[PDB]
């Protein structure tokens, strides 16, 4: 990350509007159907075994909530995101294995959650300043 | 490797976005140059800033080798032998530059399709782009 | 994609490695589950310590479906249907743990095969085994 | 990197019989045939068309050899691979705009060129301190 001061205002000025559980929904929900092997790291939930109970499944959008929340978080500590996400590097790295790949699929859910949703307002430059945000929390979870 | 259930997903959506598939060719472009600028390498030779007439032409001949891409879905690597040749041994492409592209692509669909872009259109789409992308960059 | 050279060096190599290329599996699993201990995790019911009889049992099973994978090299998702189901249906296996194999399986045959591991012996069977892990990966 | 000191007495046990100048032609003689694009990033260095012209031309090995002098070179620092390896970083990435999946395929075409070479040397134990090292070098030069 650098991320210049226009960066992080293009950034900021969409977040303002964004709902952080239907993206976060959305975006979780795209991972599994798209990148079926992900499935695997969350058969807890229950039945994962077709796109439509993924986009029903309540544990799904309730997850998905949750890490868009400590993405949004991650977004009011440009300066450190390791920092930030130390203990979910530790967590995904050490307790559950996650390939550090499967980091950046997820990242690349959350920017096309994000164009289905604020189809006016997610422009290239827009889209730019997110590629890098989403390749910094990818860099910072994958950093243990 | 695309299911029969991928192929239709693929040739129904594809025939859906119609004369428009240029138009969002080009805007895929444009996000790849202005997401991912080491791309531009590639395409020093021609203006690529946003709207330029060389993009407008450039997603055209891209849109309309996609096309050719769906209207052959069963064998790939035979309609697609000549657009091998200049990616693979002409330009020498990183992979790397077709990953860049096919998600801006995606993110462009995502867009403009609104809800027509479902998370199994979307599976669908990842796999057809993903398999003309081994072809391209074959030998 | 497979040119029509490569699939000549897959045949060729695969019908000089004979009967060993159970053993030269079985080696490829041991330097994976070394290399990768994380790979351990799918197989944490059968005895992985290195030269173990689920070992050679298993090199055994992965060797036999690299042979029928050589006997239909231009039509593989149908020769490997079967092995799809178990990998990306039963098993939801991560396509990272494939590459760690397939390294694992070259390292193997360059230290084995001498000589007749030429650079385009190497880049043939390097296509050979993506391809083989992009079907099991498939659905 | 971790690297306990097993892992560094692996690496340097076998270092000492290697030869650096075959290992550093033969990998990255591999890299050029097995990832063909890699090619565009040495066209100074004349035709590099069919395996033969690659296996046969003289700035590959000389090319080669400076590569693996420089891992050998690491080698030496195991503790500070970043500080080692950050001229190398930004001239790779800023300069010449590798995408640092290619540090790994050379990475693991060194490893491949040491199992070639040294078939009884290279058991698994020894492979997994060179997959580490490797894997290291491969991140401290994408570190810029
Ligand atoms: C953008 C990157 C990611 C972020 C920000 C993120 C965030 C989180 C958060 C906040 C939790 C909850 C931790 C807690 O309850 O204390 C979590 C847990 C978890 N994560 Fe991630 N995550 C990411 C990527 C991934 C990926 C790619 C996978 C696997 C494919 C994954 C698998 C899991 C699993 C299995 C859990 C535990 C769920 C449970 O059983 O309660 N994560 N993550
Ligand atoms: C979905 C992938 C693609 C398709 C279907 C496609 C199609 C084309 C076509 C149809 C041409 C014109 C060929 C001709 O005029 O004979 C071309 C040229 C070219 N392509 Fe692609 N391409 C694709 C992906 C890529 C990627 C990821 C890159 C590079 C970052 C790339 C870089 C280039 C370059 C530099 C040219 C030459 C353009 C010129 O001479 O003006 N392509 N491609
Ligand atoms: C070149 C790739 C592979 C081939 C040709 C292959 C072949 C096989 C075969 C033939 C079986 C037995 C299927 C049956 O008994 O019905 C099997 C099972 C299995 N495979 Fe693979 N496989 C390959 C790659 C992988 C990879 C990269 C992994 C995992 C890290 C993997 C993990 C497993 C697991 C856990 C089983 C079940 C074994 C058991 O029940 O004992 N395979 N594979
Ligand atoms: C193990 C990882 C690598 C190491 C240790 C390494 C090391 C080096 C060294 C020592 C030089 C010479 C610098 C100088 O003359 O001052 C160099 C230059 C260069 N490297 Fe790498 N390199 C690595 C990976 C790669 C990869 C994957 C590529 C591209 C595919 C690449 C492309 C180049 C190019 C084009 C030059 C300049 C050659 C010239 O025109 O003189 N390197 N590298």
């Amino acid at each position: 990350v650098h991320l210049t001061a226009a960066e992080k205002s293009a950034i900021l000025d969409l977040w303002g509007k964004v709902n952080v559980g239907e993206i976060g929904a959305e975006a979780l929900g795209r991972l599994l159907v798209v990148y079926p092997w992900t499935q695997r790291f969350f058969e807890k939930f229950g039945d994962l075994s077709s796109a439509s109970a993924i986009m029903s499944n309540a544990h799904v959008k309730s997850h998905g909530a949750k890490v868009l929340a400590s993405f949004s978080e991650g977004l009011k500590h440009l300066q450190d995101l390791k920092g930030t996400f130390a203990k979910l590097s530790e967590l995904h790295c050490d307790k559950l294995h996650v390939d550090p790949e499967n980091f950046r699929l997820l990242g690349n859910m959350l920017t096309i959650a994000i164009a289905h949703h604020h189809p006016s307002e997610f422009t290239p430059c827009t889209q730019a300043a997110f590629q890098k945000v989403t390749a910094g929390v990818a860099n910072a979870l994958a950093h243990k | 490797v695309l299911s029969a259930a991928d192929k239709n997903n693929v040739k129904t959506t594809w025939d859906k976005i119609g004369g428009h598939a240029a138009e969002y060719v080009a805007e895929g472009l444009t996000r790849m140059f202005t997401s991912f600028p080491t791309t531009k390498t590639y395409f020093h030779h021609i203006d690529v800033s946003p709207g330029s007439g060389d993009i407008k032409a450039h997603g055209k001949k891209v849109a309309d080798a996609l096309t050719t891409a769906v209207g052959h879905l069963d064998d790939l690597p035979t309609a697609l032998s000549t657009l091998s040749d200049v990616h693979a041994h002409k330009l020498r492409v990183d992979p790397v530059n077709f990953k860049f592209l096919n998600h801006c692509l995606l993110v462009t669909l995502a867009a403009h399709l609104g809800a027509d872009f479902t998370p199994s259109i979307h599976a669908s789409l990842d796999k057809f782009f993903a398999s003309v992308s081994t072809v391209l960059t074959s030998k």
